[PDB]
């Protein structure tokens, strides 16, 4: 599995404790895994960034009296949301997971929807790059933003967990 | 190792391996290795820090002056959990010293326990053949050669009891700095702790 | 070998009863030590409890009449006439600290295996004959005479006499535990035992407890008495 | 083992296997059938004994009967007629009676202690409520739970299997005169024959501790 | 195991009732042997002196430390009382030739007691007059056995001296001071 994507950059196939040379048939689930945590995180650090300059007009909801612009920045924006926005919000995630962008076939683990890739959900009307080269650098720039968003999103929880932002103090 | 040849196992879960969370076929050998030499350091440290945080706690200080103008007893006057502090901080930095010292001629032996060595066997003089540094030959464990009269079938059964307890010294200290933070959490512990 | 022993020994002691073990402490691994020597340490702890309480009934009926050694020793501080629980009240607290370690001083004779191997013997649980005493011949310094018969007038008794005596020695104890109880029981709660109701005094004191109601500090020992 | 619940007519002749909420299949867990009613069996036989033991202890409770020097008989000598010197005793006894009863059930369901018996767990092929001895880490530890004394120690199979069946509906008709008698404390509700006029717990029987312990 | 030590007063055999043995050994045994034969000496030393400074004798003529306003005579009959009359000067050179003493036995015995070589011989500090250089191996046994017994005696004589000046009255011949 050292060949796969993701081993590209001055580590190459970086597995330290050797989670896929113990189980070397487990490297797709891990893969998707991956994948799916990559995708929320750049989601996440996007809107980490974005909400702290760009905020949108107008209420949130119209009944508790409660503004797009009065939501702080973070933690508590989450919090600020009225139980019918969060209620509408999980059933949105839940709908966009167990239907539309299925990660997992298989009654309870989930291994891999059939033969199709690891995180190879939506289909046909998704951009499908040819050039196995560009495709290559396509999905290997989506598995290191991924990684890389993963340790900003975590490092900007960690920081909202014990401050009022995410900017870390000193910036 | 592999985990199935490790002297973990116990009677106490059915005498099988307890992990329930999978993480031993997980992992490869190496990390494993450094799971068992993580769990055997936490243990053993787990042991002295229950041994004295019992000692701190029953107000047993040493006769004597800790540093000239403090005594021991002024320092143990208050619980365990106030008494670190209470230390002066050149004996603090001399117990840290040597713990920095233990720790790095401890882990710049030759085999290293994840490259060939035996995760928990620290070796008996960690302070021999380091050029330009003399110390006496007084073993780190075992001084005095208690285990020198045990024989192999002995000395796994004792390493059985040293996993057992530091498991047990673990969850013990844990549960004495608990009871301290958040009282009623630990039903025995009672105040002065 | 071991339960079958301790059936003929029952049916010795009584051939009505024969056998009595409603606990069947006779079966239990006291220390996970076999069944040799469990029934070893049962009968040796019978025959001791037996023996002392025997020594005990008949030291109860000396003290609760008043039968004093004479002058100088620790008689003197007891007063004439207290009964048998106060008499071990007014003694010196030394006087009964040295009584005990001379009676831990015989335990440890009866149980040191120096002592039981120099008259070819074994220790009781591991093979020997419960309730034996080793004679002394041992302990450095030479000592006149023997505790089990200082004279030495039952070396001419055959087996079977000796076996009718530990028979008649153990029947003897239990009923003596049984009396001496029945005082205790009666200096402590009125009523228990019927006989006995007027004729002992109440006591306050704990019997459990040597040193509870500990006696005086006095120095009895005169000439170059330099503790004074 | 579905047609070894057939013992259920030796219980009781007439009303034989009985299982309206029929939980003779109702895979546990995941686990066999065989090993959930061998759940079943070892369950049922605990809640009689122990529905059998709160029985006799409510008896006692109610009719005070306290030890002689204990100096935990600082509790109320009037009492509810259970749960309030329940209550009255400290926290820390009642934790350490709760620990007792897991220390002794971990005793009884570990493999090591089962098999150096002789006799498997009961989702295994074993009898449930078996409760082996003590082998224990270094602990002579005279007295066993069941039969310590040896009155059972010789015994034929047949006497045994009678009192198995036996302790089985004895445990039932145990539980249900349990809480009538818990019921009568709290909303009576067992008018007929009124059990005896027990006072009236007004609190939770279920409720343990003088505090909520946050759990 | 065999060693020394044994003798009369125990039945020619081993003493010890809990065990301390069959977990120790040779290098063990060899530490058991020297810390008690350092605890002897030590113990020896110390029942001589207190006995003699604190009963009778003439103790020292001179002064102690021209400077200070001590005198030998000062220090007083207690040990303990005395001992803190000590100035800190003579205390420091008293541990500190103790510390070198024995810095130098433990880096001058090349057969280290821990590791072959007699526990117990220390290097210098015995006898400079050699009144030992011509006796038998058979009667410096006898020699080694009585200072053995002997240092045992003197570590029950100093701990029963310590409790005396501690506890009151322990020790029923020792007086309360
Ligand atoms: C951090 C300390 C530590 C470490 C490194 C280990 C490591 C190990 N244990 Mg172990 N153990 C510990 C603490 C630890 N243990 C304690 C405290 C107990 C008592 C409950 C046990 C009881 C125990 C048993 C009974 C057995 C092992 C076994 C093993 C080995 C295989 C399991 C494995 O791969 O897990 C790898 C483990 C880790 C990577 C550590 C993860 C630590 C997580 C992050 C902490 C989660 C704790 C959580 C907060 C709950 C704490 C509450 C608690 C205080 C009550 C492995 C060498 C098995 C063995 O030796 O078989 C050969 C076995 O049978 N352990
Ligand atoms: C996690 C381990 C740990 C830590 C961090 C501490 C920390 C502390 N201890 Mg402590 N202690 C420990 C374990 C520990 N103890 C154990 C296991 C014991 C039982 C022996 C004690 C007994 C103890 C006493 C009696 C006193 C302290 C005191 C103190 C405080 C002052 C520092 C000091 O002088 O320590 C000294 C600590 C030790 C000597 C413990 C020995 C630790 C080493 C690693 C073991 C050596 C092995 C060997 C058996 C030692 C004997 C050598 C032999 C040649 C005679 C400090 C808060 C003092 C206090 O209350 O505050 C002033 C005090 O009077 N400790
Ligand atoms: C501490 C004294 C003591 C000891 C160690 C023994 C020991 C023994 N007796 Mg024994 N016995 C004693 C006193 C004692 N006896 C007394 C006082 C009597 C007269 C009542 C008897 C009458 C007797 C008979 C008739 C027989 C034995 C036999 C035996 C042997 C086997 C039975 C057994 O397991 O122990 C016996 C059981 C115990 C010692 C139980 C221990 C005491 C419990 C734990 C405390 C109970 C206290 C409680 C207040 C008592 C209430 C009494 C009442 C209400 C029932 C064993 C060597 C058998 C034998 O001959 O073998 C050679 C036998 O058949 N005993
Ligand atoms: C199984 C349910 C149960 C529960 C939760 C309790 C709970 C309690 N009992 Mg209790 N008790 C029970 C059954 C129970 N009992 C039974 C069945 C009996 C009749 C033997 C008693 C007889 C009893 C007495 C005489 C006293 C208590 C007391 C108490 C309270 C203090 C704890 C204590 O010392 O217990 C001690 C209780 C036991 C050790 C009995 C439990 C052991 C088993 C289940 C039954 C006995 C087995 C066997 C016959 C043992 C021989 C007798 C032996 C106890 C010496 C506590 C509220 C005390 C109290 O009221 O304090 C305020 C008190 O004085 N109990
Ligand atoms: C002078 C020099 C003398 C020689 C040196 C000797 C030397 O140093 O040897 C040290 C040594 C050795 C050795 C040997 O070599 C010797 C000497 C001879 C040789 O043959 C054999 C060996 C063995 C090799 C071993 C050391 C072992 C140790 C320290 C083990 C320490 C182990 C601590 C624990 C378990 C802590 C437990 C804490 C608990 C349980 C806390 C707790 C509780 C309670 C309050 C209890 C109850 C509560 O529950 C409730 C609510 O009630 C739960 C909980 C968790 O809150
Ligand atoms: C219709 C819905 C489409 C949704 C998908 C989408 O929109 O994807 C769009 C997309 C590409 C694409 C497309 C496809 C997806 C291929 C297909 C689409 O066409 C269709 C519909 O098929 C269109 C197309 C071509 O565009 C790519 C999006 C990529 C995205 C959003 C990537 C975020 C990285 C964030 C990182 C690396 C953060 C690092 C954070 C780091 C490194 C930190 O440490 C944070 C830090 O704070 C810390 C902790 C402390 C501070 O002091 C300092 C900073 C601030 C540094
Ligand atoms: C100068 C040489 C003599 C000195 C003597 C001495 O100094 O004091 C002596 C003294 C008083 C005195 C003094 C005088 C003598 C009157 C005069 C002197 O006046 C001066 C000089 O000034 C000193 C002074 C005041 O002290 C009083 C001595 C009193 C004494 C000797 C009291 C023994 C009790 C035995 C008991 C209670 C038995 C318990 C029961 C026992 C031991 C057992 O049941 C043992 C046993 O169960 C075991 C363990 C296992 C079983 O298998 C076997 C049996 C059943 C057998
Ligand atoms: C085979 C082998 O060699 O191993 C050996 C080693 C060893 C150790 C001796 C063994 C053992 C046995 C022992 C002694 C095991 C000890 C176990 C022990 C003593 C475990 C304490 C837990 C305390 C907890 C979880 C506290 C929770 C606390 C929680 C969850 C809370 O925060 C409470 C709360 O959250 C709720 C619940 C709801 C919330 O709304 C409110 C809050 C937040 C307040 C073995 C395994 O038998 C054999
Ligand atoms: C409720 C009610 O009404 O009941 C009443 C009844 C009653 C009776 C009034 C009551 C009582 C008190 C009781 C029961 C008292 C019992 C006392 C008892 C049973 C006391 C044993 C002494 C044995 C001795 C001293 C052994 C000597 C042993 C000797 C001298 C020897 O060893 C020597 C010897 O053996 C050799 C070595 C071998 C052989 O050559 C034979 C001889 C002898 C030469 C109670 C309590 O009030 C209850
Ligand atoms: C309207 C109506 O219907 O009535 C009303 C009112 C009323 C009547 C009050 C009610 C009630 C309450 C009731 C009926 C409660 C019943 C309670 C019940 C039936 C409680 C069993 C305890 C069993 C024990 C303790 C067993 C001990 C067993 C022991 C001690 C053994 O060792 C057994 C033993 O076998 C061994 C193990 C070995 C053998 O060799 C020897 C023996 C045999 C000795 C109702 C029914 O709820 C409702
Ligand atoms: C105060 C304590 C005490 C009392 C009150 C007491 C009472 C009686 C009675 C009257 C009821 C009789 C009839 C009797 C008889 C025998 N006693 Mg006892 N005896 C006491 C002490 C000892 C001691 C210390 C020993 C001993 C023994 C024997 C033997 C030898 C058996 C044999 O050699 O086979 C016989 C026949 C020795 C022995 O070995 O017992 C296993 C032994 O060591 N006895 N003994």
């Amino acid at each position: 599995v050292e060949t796969e994507l993701g081993a590209t950059g001055p580590l190459g196939y970086w597995d330290p404790f050797g989670f896929s040379v113990r189980n070397p048939e487990r490297f797709n689930r891990y893969r998707a895994v991956e994948l799916k945590h990559g995708r929320i995180a750049m989601a996440a650090t996007t809107g980490y960034m974005v909400q702290s300059f760009l905020r949108w007009p107008g209420y949130l909801s119209t009944s508790a009296n409660i503004k797009f612009a009065d939501l702080p920045n973070g933690i508590a924006a989450f919090k600020a949301i009225p139980p019918a926005g969060l209620f509408q919000i999980l059933l949105f995630i839940g709908a966009m997971e167990a239907f539309t962008w299925r990660y997992y076939e298989g009654p309870w683990p989930g291994k891999v929807p059939e033969g199709k890739a690891p995180g190879d959900v939506a289909g046909d009307l998704w951009v499908r790059y040819t050039d196995p080269e560009e495709k290559a650098f396509k999905l290997n720039a989506e598995i290191n933003n991924g990684r890389a968003a993963m340790m900003g999103s975590l490092g900007m929880l960690m920081h909202d967990h014990i401050l009022g932002t995410w900017v870390p103090p000193g910036f | 190792a592999l985990v199935d040849s490790m002297e973990g196992v116990g009677e106490e879960t059915g005498g099988q391996i307890w992990d329930p969370l999978g993480i031993s076929e997980a992992v490869s050998d190496e990390a494993v290795m450094w799971f068992r030499a993580s769990e055997l350091k936490h243990g053993r440290v787990a042991m002295l820090a229950s041994v004295g945080y019992l000692v701190g706690a029953a107000k047993i200080s040493f006769p004597g002056e800790l540093a000239k103008g403090v005594t021991f007893a002024s320092v143990a006057a208050n619980g365990p959990y106030q008494a670190w502090d209470a230390v002066p901080q050149a004996g603090k930095l001399q117990i840290l010293s040597i713990i920095l010292a233990l720790e790095w001629a401890t882990e710049a032996k030759k085999p290293h326990y994840m490259r060939g060595g035996v995760p928990g066997k620290i070796e008996q003089l960690p302070f021999d053949g380091i050029q330009g540094l003399w110390a006496p030959k007084i073993k780190f464990w075992d001084p005095l050669n208690f285990t020198g009269a045990l024989s192999a079938e002995q000395k796994a059964r004792k390493r059985k009891a040293e996993l057992k307890n530091g498991r047990l010294a673990m969850i013990g200290i844990i549960s004495f700095i608990t009871g301290h933070n958040l009282p009623g959490s630990v039903p025995a512990l009672d105040s002065s702790f | 070998s071991a339960k079958a022993d301790l059936e003929a020994f029952a049916k010795e002691c009584n051939p009505v009863v024969g056998y009595w073990d409603p606990l069947g402490l006779a079966d239990l691994p006291l220390w996970g030590q076999d069944q040799d020597a469990v029934i070893g340490w049962l009968r040796h702890s019978e025959i001791k409890h037996g023996r002392i309480a025997m020594a005990g009934f008949v030291g109860y009926i000396a003290h609760a009449n008043g039968f004093r050694f004479g002058g100088i020793g620790p008689q003197n501080v007891v007063p004439e006439g207290a009964s048998a629980p106060e008499v071990w009240d007014s003694i010196p607290f030394l006087a009964k600290l040295q009584i005990i370690g001379a009676i831990g001083v015989l335990e440890h004779i009866s149980e040191d295996k120096n002592f039981l191997a120099a008259d070819g013997m074994k220790h009781y649980m591991r093979g020997g004959k419960p309730g034996y005493f080793p004679t002394f011949s041992a302990n450095v310094h030479p000592m006149p005479l023997n505790l089990f018969d200082p004279f030495k007038w039952s070396k001419n008794a055959s087996p079977e006499k000796k076996a009718k005596g530990l028979v008649t020695e153990t029947n003897n104890g239990r009923l003596a535990m049984l009396g001496l109880f029945g005082f205790l029981s009666e200096s402590k709660i009125p009523g228990s035992v019927p006989a006995l109701s007027g004729i002992i005094p109440s006591y306050d004191g704990d019997y459990m407890q040597p040193f509870l109601p500990t006696g005086p500090d006095t120095s009895l020992w005169t000439i170059g008495n330099l503790w004074a | 083992k579905a047609d070894l619940e057939a013992l259920a007519k030796d219980l009781n002749p007439a009303v034989g296997f009985w299982d309206p909420l029929a939980l003779s299949d109702y895979s546990f867990w995941g686990t066999s059938q065989e090993a959930t009613i061998g759940f079943l069996r070892e369950a049922e036989i605990k809640h009689g004994r122990i529905a059998m033991a709160g029985f006799v202890g409510y008896i006692v409770h109610s009719n005070d009967i306290r030890w002689t020097f204990d100096k935990v008989a600082a509790s109320v000598p009037t009492g509810l007629p259970a749960p309030a010197v329940w209550d009255a005793i400290p926290d820390i006894a009642k934790w350490q009676i709760i620990l007792f009863v897991g220390v002794m059930e971990s005793w009884r369901e570990n493999k090591v202690v089962l098999e150096a018996e002789g006799q498997k767990h009961y989702m295994s092929g074993g009898k449930p409520g078996y409760f082996p001895s003590f082998d224990l880490l270094p602990h002579p530890v005279p007295f066993p739970l069941f039969d310590p004394f040896g009155i059972s120690k010789r015994a034929t199979e047949e006497k045994k299997a009678k009192g198995r069946l036996a302790e089985i509906n004895n445990g039932r008709l145990a539980m249900i005169g349990l809480f009538g008698f818990l019921s009568e404390a709290t909303v009576p509700g067992s008018v007929p024959f009124l059990k005896g006029v027990v006072p009236a717990y007004t609190g939770e029987v279920m409720a343990p501790f003088t505090q909520n312990i946050f759990t | 195991s065999d060693m020394e030590g044994t003798g009369p007063e125990t039945g020619g055999k081993v003493f010890d009732p809990m065990g301390l043995s069959k977990i120790a050994s040779a290098e063990t045994l060899a530490w058991y042997r020297a810390a008690e034969l350092k605890h002897s000496r030590v113990a020896m030393a110390a029942v001589t002196g207190w006995a003699w400074v604190s009963s009778g004798g003439p103790l020292f003529p001179g002064y102690l430390s021209v400077e200070q306003g001590v005198t030998f005579e000062s220090l007083g009959r207690d040990g303990y009382a005395a001992w803190a009359a000590v100035p800190e000067a003579g205390k420091f050179q008293i541990l500190g030739v103790i510390g070198i003493l024995e810095i130098l036995s433990e880096s001058a015995v090349k057969p280290h007691y821990m590791a072959g070589g007699t526990p117990g011989k220390v290097p210098l500090l015995w006898d400079p007059l050699g009144f030992t250089a011509k006796l038998s191996p058979e009667t410096l046994a006898r020699k080694r056995l009585a200072e053995l017994k002997n240092g045992r005696l003197a570590m029950i004589g100093v701990m029963s001296l310590v409790s005396a000046h501690f506890i009151p009255n322990s020790v029923p011949l020792l007086p309360g001071s």
